[PDB]
């Protein structure tokens, strides 16, 4: 068969599943450390003094 | 262990202190029998979570 010219470009692109905004939690600044380190922190201050 | 072993300890120089009413170093013991069963508990907490880590 003779096709005609293209009336739409294409071609093979990559998909991957859209990301989140991951929108940063109320108490997100105690991340830096692990909630056991918070905890035992609680549990030092509460035994030095 | 050691904190239910420091714990008992200083429950027992409580019930002393009832009997002794002069002896006043049995309450100083019970107090430092308290302070170094939570001192205890905390080592046994970093342990525990320092064990469960790997
Ligand atoms: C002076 C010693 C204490 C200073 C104040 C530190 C405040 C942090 C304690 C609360 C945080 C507990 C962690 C649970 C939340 C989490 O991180 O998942």
């Amino acid at each position: 068969i003779d096709f005609s010219k293209p009336f739409m470009s294409l071609g093979i692109s990559i998909m991957i599943k859209k990301p989140q905004k991951s929108k940063p939690g109320v108490f997100s600044f105690l991340d830096p450390l692990a909630y056991e380190i918070w905890m035992c922190i609680v549990f030092a201050y509460i035994g030095v003094s | 262990i050691l904190s239910v072993i420091l714990l008992f300890m200083g429950g027992l120089c409580i019930a002393a202190s009832e009997f002794y009413k002069t002896r006043h170093n049995i309450i100083l013991s019970a107090g430092i029998f308290f302070v170094s069963a939570g001192l205890s508990n905390i080592i046994g907490i970093i342990v525990y979570i320092s064990a469960n880590a790997g």
